């Protein structure tokens, strides 16, 4: 309905756990696990009120499960790994005036290898969609 | 292409 917006603020980020040979099983290459998040801005961080579900696409090593649907909030994603790869972030809005968008997150592994949480990285984009 | 590549 006609001219009006609101900018909105996603934020993409990623974080990190280095897996010791010492907790893979046999045949596991994961090094890593990791965690890809999508949320709003510190004024409001939850992104539910705008957001109807998020497309997660990865790498082809990760099919047939490289496209992930989290339809309902925390919109999270954890999965294991060994390589660093840019995410395909895709949002869908509630409201059909809105057009999906893509966001290339480049996921950040950690290097402190002490197998603890670290902070990988995170992408920082600004959202128009319709106010009314 | 889609590329990957570990950290170390
Ligand atoms: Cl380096
Ligand atoms: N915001
Ligand atoms: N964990
Ligand atoms: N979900």
């Amino acid at each position: 309905t006609s001219r009006l917006f609101v900018k909105k603020t996603i934020v993409v980020g990623n974080v990190s756990k280095y897996i010791p040979p010492d907790k893979r099983e046999e045949n596991d290459q994961s090094t890593h696990k990791w965690m890809v998040y999508v949320r709003g801005s510190r004024r409001e961080p939850s992104i539910n009120h705008f957001v109807k579900k998020v497309w997660f696409f990865l790498h082809p090593s990760y099919k047939p499960n490289d496209l992930v649907e989290v339809r309902e909030p925390p919109f999270h994603l954890t999965r294991r790994g060994w390589g660093e790869f840019p995410v395909r972030v895709q949002v869908h809005f509630k409201d059909s005036q809105n057009k999906r968008i893509d966001i290339i997150h480049n996921l950040k592994l950690d290097r402190t290898y002490t197998g603890l949480q670290t902070l990988g990285a995170e992408t920082v984009v600004d959202v128009e969609l319709h106010r009314h | 292409a889609a590329r990957k590549s570990a950290p170390a």
